[PDB]
RNA sequence: GAAUACUGCCAGCUGGGACUGAGGACUGCGACGUAAGUCAAGGAUGCUGGCAUAAUGGUUAUAUGCCGCCCGUCUUGAAACACGGACCAAGGAGUCUAACGUCUAUGCGAGUGUUUGGGUGUAAAACCCAUACGCGUAAUGAAAGUGAACGUAGGUUGGGGCCUCGCAAGAGGUGCACAAUCGACCGAUCCUGAUGUCUUCGGAUGGAUUUGAGUAAGAGCAUAGCUGUUGGGACCCGAAAGA
RNA sequence: AAAUAUGUAAGAAGUCCUUGUUACUUAAUUGAACGUGGACAUUUGAAUGAAGAGCUUUUAGUGGGCCAUUUUUGGUAAGCAGAACUGGCGAUGCGGGAUGAACCGAACGUAGAGUUAAGGUGCCGGAAUACACGCUCAUCAGACACCACAAAAGGUGUUAGU
RNA sequence: CCCUGAAAAUGGAUGGCGCUCAAGCGUGUUACCUAUACUCUACCGUCAGGGUUGAUAUGAUGCCCUGACGAGUAGGCAGGC
RNA sequence: GUGGCCUAUCGAUCCUUUAGUCCCUCGGAAUUUGAGGCUAGAGGUGCCAGAAAAGUUACCACAGGGAUAACUGGCUUGUGG
């Protein structure tokens, strides 16, 4: 033989797992982001743009749609922590949220056999857009330089502290 | 198997010490104390102020 | 000693039971009062220098 | 015990601890010395199980033993390990730790501010 | 087996076990036995006391035949009779028909006197007896005949 | 670092396991090892170290040891138990009727138990018969009657024997141990 | 008459950052709950995305930041301006034997050892064996010589274990080995000197600040192993010499 | 006549109460030594610790030392020679003293995080060109113990004081 | 404190550059830096204390639980290649 | 009262010799000389735990030693300047 043998083998029989004393309690938001703050994207391709925040689903991301109309951002989600939750406000009490949720921001499954080598929005997306703008752009256009101030990016300048500005 | 300290994890302060419970119910660590109007002796006073 | 611990033990068989038979160090004082009664503290600092020679 | 103290000064800063220093060391730094074993008491069972012969059964019974020194202080410290604390965090507040700190160092008796420094080290 | 020795394991060790000072030598302190009276003094005067000198007169041809004389003890004097008949004798302790026991042929020379053999008479053949061995044979109601 | 007032990483000084390799000495181990361990008996940690023991540690036991340790009044009924080999002894002319639980019997010590009326018994029947080692006896040989003893301690005027390979005279019987010849030890 | 500072306490509340996630059914201590259960309470889970290959990672070369003196030896002290070493391959130094000490394993054990030799053989093997002899079972003395129980093979102090009573704590009894001590016995030395008698022999009793490598219900013998010792070339190499 | 250093004791192998042995001792039924029997509790006779406590065999290497504080001898002195106690190096890495066998801190399995020691924070170089009160201007300033040096004397330089 | 006293030979040493209400001297208060040191966690090994047989799913020199510890020449022993 | 008021004033094995025990051995058996034994002293090793011991080498040899001298260098600076 070329090696003799171990005496005896390991158990191949794959123990369960201890019982798991972890909770999923619900998310502790912080204090300033309250639905109609104007976020400002820290991240992402829509970086740097100014958004009007609506929702906070249940997958603890937030629900958010810096209106299509002003700036070319959709109703998407975006993670808390990647966003700026600004002092300038907007009342929400217009718009109709119950509908949107994680089930209906889920992707696809994706074929695994489906790649393509070298390389459309959906109805119900785009009127739902339509219908969450009216009301936003309805109230925003009630306080003087709000859709400039949404259609404009966000930078930091030469000389920009940001540990000591305000947002 | 892991110490889990107290003065945290009030679970683990709890199970020791089952009067932690009444201590701050009653909050017992702010124990507003009775006035009491004496007054030091002329002697005592005079000999602090004396060079 | 051991002639009165004896005598001890046995009179605290009669009354006084556990008579502390064992010796001990010299404890921490305890408190007390002192009076100023006819005994104002007073004193002064440090003498200055002097030769004396 | 004072001759003891006396005879290694240089090599200890040593004081007296409040109620709120002892209870805090014991909790979380607070090991049993069981069948030559350093146990963490973590549990009230554990204290009664080594010291209730001693009328003591809590880990607040052990403190009380410590904090007044009654008949079973001896049978009660010993039982205790001896507590390994830690470097503290703010410092030692002075430049040099090896003078008395009558003299601006750290060893030496400090009276009352050992709970300043014991509870910054653990 | 060398594969055992402490050699195999001081391979790669530059002084073999033997100190880097010492510096294992030929024969430091002498060869033999020598300086048993200077430098190997107090060895010879704590564990070989008597080493030196002269004791006693001398005795020229001594043949150890002459001194043969291999000792038993009344204790082991009845191991002389074999075991089966060891019993039958040992009962019935008799006088007009006790058992002969010849320690020549047994090869000893001399009986000695150990004691408490059983209360039974013995006829004891031997080239020497000590005193007070015999008189326990006399005493268990045995006699001793000496023979040549 | 530490200020280590012991050695670190000291081992007992004791035997844990029988030197030997005999697979059944380590039989009786694990089975006295079992008893030791599931009893609160300490007549079973005392044989079950004893089973650990060197020969020059179980030292023979003769019969007529067995028989002076019958004598004790109280000991006649109980059992003997030796954890080492019981010798015969024609010093002794009458064995009491006793049983005795040994290692090794020589054929001398076997027949002259079992002709006195008793039988001759291994250490696994006696814990059968006896889980607790109830009414038993441990008897133990004279460790210190080895003649390697005699040189231990060897030194000025201690009293012990010199390790020689000649006796008589001529052999370390003068200077040094005679005041006619210097000094005496 | 207040406040504030300073020092101290809270089994006061709360935010941000970092490292760690060890175990793998249940058992425990708790807390919140009328209970049913739930829980941050004897160690991490849940949700999500991208990639699924050189992407992470390994190896290797290079660069960069910091560190890094030439190994071996003698030595209180070596990188030394102390010695050996230009380089590589192969060879190269605690071995065997006689006798022995401690320890360990083994077989039998008051015994132990077949192998000098004989029988036999499938033939330097294996198997079987008588009488002897070696060591031990008796010591002491220069020697001639003598030669080990007053006693449950002694008393005392401890002593594991076992037994009895006890739920227990403990109290009694027996107590191997072993340790300390005082006795008894054997040999030597010093002394005393009974019956008796080849009248110079015998040495009975009784003792001692004496002495033994002794007895006081034997442990040894043989084989094997590490280590240690002595003699041998003796861990390897090396004289100036002598015959 | 110190300080430091050093002997002994702080019990069950003890104490107390009765009374047995002897050839020693006593004028003696006196003592001495050793005992029989009985009594003594749970703080069994200070504190702290106890890592198990004891015992025995057998064998290696070593038997050139040196340094530091303090005591100290010879010498003018010595990185000189010779002693005492302790700690070290030899046998030992690590952080600091730029550099070093002994100094300061700390002694070492392989990693992670946190806090410090001795030492430091202009740049080299990780860290305050921090804060506060004063002193010094050198045509040879000074800048960390071991340590790699300076004295007697003097200056209406300047500052404080009697 | 500063200055005179104050002279040695290759060119050189508060470690260097440099520093003058100092980056010098005396003193004080804080903040900060980092050791193989201290604390907690993981892993390796050693040691000690233990658990485990109405068959421990027939390996009890196995499996498992708990705690502490880890410098090293001459040297000793053990487990291995 | 077991030498000097106390603290120093001294000597192994082998051999020789003396005193003592009248003792043991001369091993085929005895007697007597002789010799050898046992116990205790002396005769001596002063290098005093105790070999029996004259020089020279500028004709030299070997094993080593910086454990150790004859240069330099280093510490010191009595002496010198
Ligand atoms: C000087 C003279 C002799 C001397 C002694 O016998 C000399 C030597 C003889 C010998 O070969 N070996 C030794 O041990 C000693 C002795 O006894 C003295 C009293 C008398």
């Amino acid at each position: 033989s070329a090696q003799k043998a171990p005496k005896w083998y390991p158990s191949e029989d794959v123990a369960a797992l201890k019982k798991t004393r972890k909770a999923a309690r619900p998310q502790k938001l912080r204090a300033s982001l309250v639905p109609g703050t104007v976020l400002i994207l820290l991240a992402g391709r829509f970086r740097g743009k100014r958004v009007v925040y609506l929702k906070h689903l249940e997958d603890n991301t937030l629900l958010i749609s810096g209106p299509f109309k002003v700036n070319g951002v959709p109703l998407r989600r975006v993670n808390a922590r990647y966003v700026i939750a600004t002092s300038t406000k907007v009342s929400v009490e217009g718009v109709n949220v119950e509908k949107f949720n994680v089930e209906y921001f889920a992707k696809e499954k994706l074929t695994k056999k489906e790649k393509k080598e070298a390389k459309e929005i959906k109805a119900e997306r785009v009127e739902d857009q339509k219908v969450v703008d009216k009301a936003l752009i309805a109230e925003i256009k009630k306080t003087p330089l709000l859709k400039q101030y949404l259609s404009a990016s966000f930078s930091l300048k030469n000389g920009d502290k940001p540990h000591m500005l305000k947002f | 198997v892991l110490k889990k300290n107290p003065l945290k994890n009030k679970q683990v302060l709890l199970r020791l010490n089952p009067y932690a419970k009444v201590f701050a119910a009653e909050k017992l660590g702010s124990k507003k104390a009775e006035k009491t109007g004496t007054k030091p002796a002329a002697v005592f006073t005079e000999t602090l102020k004396h060079d | 000693r051991v002639k009165a611990n004896a005598a001890k033990r046995a009179e605290a068989k009669a009354q006084g039971v556990a008579v502390q038979l064992k010796r001990q160090p010299a404890q921490p004082r305890e408190s007390r009062i002192v009076s100023t009664e006819g005994n104002v503290p007073q004193t002064l600092a440090p003498v200055p220098y002097e030769t004396f020679i | 015990t004072l001759e003891l103290l006396k005879l290694i000064e240089p090599y200890v800063a040593y004081g007296y601890p409040s109620y709120s220093t002892i209870r805090q060391l014991v909790y979380k730094r607070g090991f049993g010395k069981i069948n030559k074993q350093r146990v963490p008491l973590s549990d009230n069972a554990i204290i009664e199980a080594n010291l209730g012969k001693y009328g003591i059964l809590s880990i607040d019974d052990l403190i009380h033993e410590i904090i007044t020194v009654g008949p079973h202080f001896k049978q009660a410290n010993n039982f205790l390990w001896p507590f390994k604390l830690s470097n503290p965090s703010g410092g030692w507040g002075v430049p040099r730790k090896f003078k008395h700190f009558i003299q601006g160092g750290s060893f030496g008796n400090r009276e009352e501010f050992i709970n300043k420094l014991v509870k910054s080290m653990n | 087996p060398s594969r055992f020795t402490k050699t195999r394991k001081h391979r790669g060790h530059v002084s073999a076990g033997k100190g880097r000072i010492g510096k294992h030598r030929k024969h430091p302190g002498g060869r033999g036995m020598a300086g048993g009276q200077h430098h190997h003094r107090i060895n010879m005067d704590k564990y070989h006391p008597g080493y030196f000198g002269k004791v006693g007169m001398r005795y020229f041809h001594k043949q150890q035949a002459h001194f043969w004389k291999p000792v038993l003890n009344l204790d082991k004097l009845w191991t002389l009779i074999p075991e089966d008949k060891r019993d039958q004798y040992l009962k019935s302790a008799s006088k007009e028909t006790a058992p002969v026991i010849d320690t020549l042929a047994a090869g000893y020379g001399k009986i000695l006197g150990k004691g408490r053999i059983p209360n039974v008479p013995v006829i004891v053949k031997a080239r020497f007896v000590s005193k007070l061995a015999e008189e326990k044979i006399r005493a268990a109601g045995g006699v001793v005949e000496l023979i040549a | 670092g530490i200020d280590h007032t012991s050695k670190q990483h000291k081992r007992s000084g004791h035997r844990t396991a029988p030197k030997s390799d005999n697979v059944y000495l380590k039989l009786l181990v694990k089975l006295y090892t079992f008893l030791a361990r599931r009893t609160d008996a300490p007549f079973n940690k005392v044989v079950l170290k004893a089973l650990f023991l060197s020969k020059i540690n179980r030292p023979p036991v003769s019969v007529s040891r067995i028989a002076r340790a019958l004598k004790q009044e109280g000991a006649a009924n109980k059992t003997v138990v030796v954890v080492g080999t019981v010798t015969d002894d024609a010093r002794i002319f009458e064995f009491p009727k006793t049983t005795v639980a040994a290692l090794r019997f020589t054929a001398g010590a076997r027949a002259k138990i079992v002709k006195a009326g008793g039988e001759c018994i291994t250490l696994d029947q006696l814990a059968v018969r006896a889980p607790k080692g109830q009414n038993t006896l441990i008897l133990r040989g004279p460790r210190n009657s080895r003649e390697a003893v005699r040189h231990f301690g060897m030194g000025p005027h201690k009293g012990k024997a010199p390790r020689i390979l000649s006796t008589g005279r001529k052999f370390e019987r003068a200077r040094g141990r005679r005041r006619s010849k210097g000094f005496k030890v």
